[PDB]
RNA sequence: AUCUGGUUGAUCCUGCCAGUAGUCAUAUGCUUGUCUCAAAGAUUAAGCCAUGCAUGUCUAAGUAUAAGCAAAUACAGUGAAACUGCGAAUGGCUCAUUAAAUCAGUUAUCGUUUAUUUGAUAGUUACAUGGUAUAACUGUGGUAAUUCUAGAGCUAAUACAUGCUUAAAAUCUCGAAGAGAUGUAUUUAUUAGAUAAAAAAUUGAUGAUUCAUAAUAACUUUUCGAAUCGCAUGGCCGCUGGCGAUGGUUCAUUCAAAUUUCUGCCCUAUCAACUUUCGAUGGUAGGAUAGUGGCCUACCAUGGUUUCAACGGGUAACGGGGAAUAAGGGUUCGAUUCCGGAGAGGGAGCCUGAGAAACGGCUACCACAUCCAAGGAAGGCAGCAGGCGCGCAAAUUACCCAAUCCUAAUUCAGGGAGGUAGUGACAAUAAAUAACGAUACAGGUUGUAUUGGAAUGAGUACAAUGUAAAUACCUUAACGAGGAACAAUUGGAGGGCAAGUCUGGUGAGCAGCCGCGGAUUCCAGCUCCAAUAGCGUAUAUUAAAGUUGUUGCAGUUAAAAAGCUCGUAGUUGAACUUUGGGCCCGGUUGGCCAACGGGGCCUUUUUUACUUUGAAAAAAUUAGAGUGUUCAAAGCAGGCGUGCUCGAAUAUAUUAGCAUGGAAUAAUAGAAUAGGACG
RNA sequence: CUAGUACCGAUUGAAUGGCUUAGUGAGGCCUCAGGAUCUGCUUAGAGUCAGAGCGGA
């Protein structure tokens, strides 16, 4: 099938090469996953040594990190908005590593308003905790203004076709400014 | 497959076939020592050739070179043992002065003549091939056997022959029987 | 390099096709029979012992009678054989029989050696008229058994004698051994004979049957083996001289069209 | 080849086994085990060729299946089990113990030892590292892994192991003035003391050795095995003490003694 | 190591030819007695193949109700079939393809996978669950046909699928107490993994890491954490216990695999420019893989190699260890016993598995080709033996697991792998075909002819030995030589080149070369010479050959200096810089002394080439030490009293890489707008 | 007359091989679908009597 051999290429001088040997099994490749947003569908593939890979086909939820707050939540993925390698991936809503996506914000708000006791837009045990934390309740304005619409920008950091699952982190600082310019341009 | 058996050729052919002066010298040796072939002469001159090649090589090495000491002493020791070189001439420069007659003189065929027992080199050869001579206990039947200096004391008729003390041979027995039978007539 | 290789390949294709064209004549029961003749060089032997020991190794007893010509098909090699036995009383009839054979099987005796006044003269005469091919055979070597090394001593003597007349051959088979007799049978089936130059430039046939009609019109049926026949030819029969054929048919008819030699 | 190879043709076998050329087409291929193939000694070669207790390969198997032979205190029955340097072999019947150690020619000697010394072996430290849950361990040249080593032990040190229980009882640091055994290369089988070591970053370190006749030689560090303090070997040495002799010296001794 | 013959009527040169010797170089002709040893369908056709065989396997220890056999009421000995597990990816064969490819020496994984062996390692989640189950078996059948298989009725597991049980403490979150969480594996994001030195307003390793390892928040469609087998029958008053077998997570180890750094290859310019569309060179992101990388995709830049020979063409080209030829330097060869690569008629694809792009596995196409009831079915000898074809050119359709070793659940089964015998003037070692008296004659104890006792194996054979069983060798009772018919050949006799003024015939034959003959060269008979169980011929190659020349040729007149000058690549290039003199130590060798080597002190005191020493360069082969195989070629053995004991050395191996001592010879750099050194 | 040696060059006679234009394309593998059959649970057929509905292969 697909082969990863170097034998078929020209040499660096430009010379053409003759065929040395038939294709070996230890140098094969396989076809892409092209995973889409949908409802969970995962197959598995038997790899060298008897190990396993998981080949995600359809996915709908992932694990995302609020890195400056230090917490992770499971949440639903809404769609693909920008991709550095190829604009066709945006049209098709194909998920790969380094895609930029929007995610449902509500699990993070519910955490925040309980943890700091303050709206993001009752008993002594609670008030004492909020008072200690209150010094850290400030948040980046470029992030906070997103919560009115219910969606946040995030970047995919796992490889879905190799591991079967889609994980990432929320855009947070200089990165957020960069992609906002690219995205409005 | 099993490892190869090694073998080598033991004689060399003179490079000019009809050099008349050489033909005369060879025939005198064969008549003197009772040889059957020129090959028996070629064999000896082939051995003598290699001894000189080795000795001549060592003489390029300085004295007290450890290799010249070790291998030079071995070669001299080994020729003295058979009596080809006198223990007076026990020095490496004299090895270059040996000649063919020094080796032929040591063959069992000629020693059995010099000791008596036989009465010509032609008579001596017949006895050896017919199994009458022993060296120590062992019957020997090869004329070219090189007699080492220790063995000369122990050359004698074999125990299992006439001349050595056994029963008369097949023809003597037949004659006695017919005459005895006729004497009964 | 490619066209070098290509030429060599398509040349080999011709050679191989040519080898088939030769062999098709013997290819099977639909093909022609091969003519074998047995000639014992000593009256001690009786030729029926020779043939019988051969037929055993065919491994079909349905093969194995008031006659001296036999037609056999051998299933084991899909081969058609005709055996002719001459009458060993008529010296001249031996030459005539052997003159038509593809294979002559020489029988040798381990017990009694060939006599110069008769036995050798058979061999010498056959060589000088020419022989399509020859095989040396022994059938009775166990009659001098003491140990088979004593049999080998005799067999070596017979081979040295036989090779004097036929230096192309270096083996004489012992039919008392199954391996040899099978080897002989295989050769007769599989191998092609030499041609005979003076014969094959003429046509010849051997009679399967003969019939007479009214001064006569003698009918013969058989198989063509030479260069061929034409109805306008002339035909020689060795004991009787020349005669004219009037018709031919194929088992279409051909007739002597009188625009012919006389 | 499409996978591992099961056969070893004769002539390709290690030369120090001293097989003859002509007795057959093949040689015993060592099984996977504690020691590297090229420098192990299969049990069949020990029992048959050295001790002469067996005439055939078949008779060797008849011995092992009675469970007479044990290596480092455990019974073994695989004919091609790879014993190696510093192992202890015990034959209970006959009441004999042997330690595998090199002659100065670089061959495994037949060296007999007392019933006391059969309790322990030496091991060279190949690495030291933290395992899971943070437990440290050491690895020896014969592939043992030992939990909780003393924090002083470092690579190239040598360690004394009790064969029962399998626990460390002593160690010696790699340092100048120690005795060493050479276990590879052209100088295989010699014994001497460390003069000094050469550092070569990104390369191979070299060690300078001096023997008791004050000859000197140099070897790669990988070939060096520490065996004790100066003049105090931790084990009994084979006959001849690892002193190399020139060919002239050997000839003189033989004809002096053997030649009277 | 250093030859001889052939160009005038008469010579000396240049030049080539003829002769001579070797060949683990093949073929072929004549001849052939003994012992040891031994290659063998490579060359042409990687052409085509009848028939048989070449891979299976069980222990005390996975599954037994054979309606098998043979003699403790669940069973208990032995054991066909079948399920399960493991193996079949090793071995054996061949050399078609292939010219920076394969390969050799030398490196790297901080860039990755690994059945098995060996050593470590899981208190965290019922006194024994289910057929979503079936083979062998019993019984009813189909088809010309194959290792074809349908319908029906039974029953097992270490097969398949499910699912429990065992301590205490600490910490964190939520909330007064309480309640909840925590093993290991997976995926992501954060945190620790320190370090030269002092005064005021706990911590591992490396040459080197985002190493090893630990901590926090979560995630998984939910990995693993014993529903198993043999033997033994103890301790405490129904509880507790021993020695083993087979499995299982992760780490290390062993047998391995993949990729990779540096330098090295035959002929050709009647091949000078080549690569980039359709990846050519590089950058960023992604996909795919066990994993690095244009390996592939999107976007972007315009690069990469070359007269120090790129690119193209040829090879009757698999690479290397090696073989023949010995003054030295070289020339020619390596299909073939060891190491590495590739292939199974030609191309492509893929299942199972730790491992295959497998062909004694499967699927398709192309080319061949087998059986048939004409509906269909089946195929791969460059495994062993054998056949056809080809050609100058190559063995038996034999016996056996006794040795060497390999595989399996295994001491036991299996192995055309391997061994034994047959065929065998490929090559190699030893070595018969006669010795000695008398008489007569001649000679100085040696020749030439009638005559007599002794000696022996070739061969045959009782026996023992040999061997898995045999044959043969080694040993041996009996028999076994007088033209000792128990009878040695193959080429020559002008010269090169040993040996005929012999004799008869003749006026087609001989001759590598010069020549003979209308006879020393032809033919026949005597005699003589050479090598000899061997000798001759053809073809290729090496030496003599200084007719390929670096060592080491030649160019006025013999083959060969270009009409002439300029000039890039290439080769080559003047002299000069610390020299000399003192004073200690000092090893080796020979007579305190001399020579030859070496170290220290005093006297103003950048980068390469080259050479020495060392580690490395598989075994066999080569050179070489020891040892009475009866000697030898061989082998690695074998000695000594009649239990004791020495061995299986040593050397060589261009070049490239690594470590180290030297400073002659030959290159390179430095302070001149000082922008220099010491400060 | 015969033998020997070659050139074109007609048929493509009648094939073999390389390059190339246009058109077509077996098979297994990955993937979107399909669902002959088999089977678990469930209000409910009887003291197997159905039906329905929710799953797995």
């Amino acid at each position: 099938g697909i082969s990863r051999d170097s034998r078929h290429k020209r040499s660096a001088t430009g010379a053409k090469r003759a065929q040395f040997r038939k294709k070996r099994k230890f140098e094969l490749g396989r076809q892409p996953a092209n995973t889409k947003i949908g409802a969970k569908r995962i197959h598995s593939v038997r790899t060298r040594g008897g190990n396993k890979k998981y080949r995600a086909l359809r996915i709908e939820t992932g694990n995302f990190s609020w890195a400056s707050e230090g917490i992770s939540k499971k949440t639903r993925i809404a769609g693909v908005v920008y991709h550095p390698s190829n604009n066709e991936l945006v049209r098709t809503n194909t998920l790969t590593k380094a895609a930029i996506v929007q995610i449902d914000a509500t699990p993070f708000r519910q955490w925040f308003e309980a943890h700091y006791g303050q709206t993001l837009g009752k008993s002594k045990n609670a008030e004492r905790k909020w008072a200690a934390r209150a010094a850290s309740a400030k948040i980046e304005s470029s992030v906070e203004s997103q919560f009115s619409a219910g969606r946040l920008y995030a970047c995919i950091s796992s490889r879905p076709g190799q591991s079967g699952r889609c994980d990432g982190y929320i855009l947070e600082g200089e990165e957020l400014a960069f992609y906002l310019r690219r995205l409005t341009a | 497959p099993r490892a190869p058996r090694t073998y080598s050729k033991t004689y060399s052919t003179p490079k000019r076939p009809y050099e008349s002066s050489r033909l005369d010298a060879e025939l005198k040796l064969a008549g003197e020592f009772g040889l059957k072939n020129k090959k028996e002469i070629y064999r000896i001159s082939f051995q003598l050739s290699k001894i000189r090649r080795a000795a001549r090589d060592l003489l390029t090495r300085d004295e007290k070179d450890p290799k010249r000491l070790f291998e030079g002493n071995a070669l001299i020791r080994r020729l003295v043992r058979v009596g080809v070189l006198s223990e007076d001439k026990k020095k490496l420069d004299y090895v270059l002065a040996l000649k063919v007659e020094d080796f032929l003189e040591r063959r069992l065929q000629t020693q059995v003549y010099k000791l008596g027992l036989a009465k010509s080199v032609h008579h001596a050869r017949v006895l050896i091939t017919q199994r009458h001579i022993a060296v120590g206990k062992q019957i020997v039947n090869i004329p070219s056997f090189m007699v080492r200096l220790d063995s000369e004391k122990h050359i004698d008729f074999a125990p299992t022959s006439p001349f050595g003390g056994a029963r008369p041979g097949r023809v003597a027995r037949r004659n006695a029987a017919r005459k005895a039978e006729a004497s009964g007539e | 390099k490619l066209q070098r290789k290509n030429k060599a390949k398509q040349l080999r294709a011709q050679r191989i096709l040519d080898s088939i064209e030769n062999r098709k004549l013997f290819e099977g029961k639909n093909g022609a029979a091969k003519i074998i003749t047995i000639v014992p060089l000593v009256n001690d032997l009786d030729p029926l012992d020779i043939l019988y020991k051969l037929l055993k190794c065919a491994d079909d007893e349905g093969i194995m009678d008031s006659k001296r010509i036999f037609n056999v098909h051998i299933k084991k090699f899909k081969s058609n054989l005709k055996i002719i036995i001459p009458d060993m009383t008529n010296f001249l009839n031996i030459l005539d029989c052997a003159k038509v054979a593809d294979f002559v099987v020489f029988g040798l005796s381990g017990v009694q050696e060939v006599d110069e006044e008769f036995g050798e003269q058979i061999i010498r005469a056959l060589e000088l008229q020419g022989i399509a091919s020859y095989i040396g055979v022994i059938s009775n070597l166990s009659a001098v058994h003491e140990k088979e090394k004593f049999q080998l001593d005799v067999k070596q003597s017979l081979e040295s004698y036989f090779k004097h007349f036929f230096p192309s051959e270096e083996r004489v088979y012992n039919l008392e051994k199954n391996s040899d007799a099978l080897n002989v049978l295989r050769t007769l089936c599989q191998r092609l004979p030499r041609s005979i130059n003076w014969r094959d430039n003429r046509g010849y046939v051997v009679a399967d049957f003969v019939d007479f009609v009214e001064s006569g019109d003698l009918v013969i049926e058989g198989t063509v083996r030479g260069i061929g026949f034409n109805a306008n030819r002339l035909v020689h029969i060795p004991d009787f001289g020349d005669f004219q054929l009037n018709k031919i048919e194929k088992i279409t008819v051909f007739e002597s069209n009188m625009n012919r030699d006389t | 080849a499409r996978g591992p190879k099961k056969h070893l043709k004769r002539l390709a076998a290690p030369h120090h086994w001293l097989l003859d050329k002509l007795s057959g087409c093949y040689a015993p291929r060592p099984s996977a085990g504690p020691h590297k193939l090229r420098e192990s000694l299969p049990l069949i070669v020990f029992l048959r060729n050295r001790l002469k207790y067996a005439l055939n390969g078949r008779e060797v198997k008849a011995i092992l299946m009675q469970r007479h032979v044990k290596v480092d205190g455990k019974v073994r029955t695989d004919t091609t089990y790879p014993a190696g340097f510093m192992d202890v072999i015990t034959l209970d019947a006959t009441n004999e113990n042997f330690r595998l150690v090199y002659d100065v020619k670089g061959r495994f000697a037949v060296h007999r030892i007392t019933d006391e010394e059969a309790s322990y072996k030496l091991g060279k430290v190949k690495k030291v590292q933290l395992g899971k849950k943070g437990v440290p361990y050491v690895v020896t040249h014969d592939g043992r892994t030992i939990r909780y080593p003393d924090p002083n032990i470092k690579v190239n040190d040598t360690v004394k192991i009790d064969l029962a229980s399998g626990k460390i009882t002593d160690f010696i640091k790699f340092d100048a003035g120690k005795l060493v055994y050479v276990t590879g290369g052209r100088n295989l089988g010699r014994i001497g003391t460390i003069v000094h070591k050469e550092r070569h970053d990104g390369g191979f370190d070299l060690v300078h050795i001096k023997d008791s006749l004050d000859n000197t030689f140099v070897t790669r560090l990988n070939n060096v095995f520490v065996i004790g303090e100066q003049g105090k070997p931790y084990i009994s040495l084979p006959k001849g003490k690892g002193i190399k002799l020139s060919i002239a010296e050997e000839r003189d001794r033989r004809r002096a003694q053997q030649g009277l």
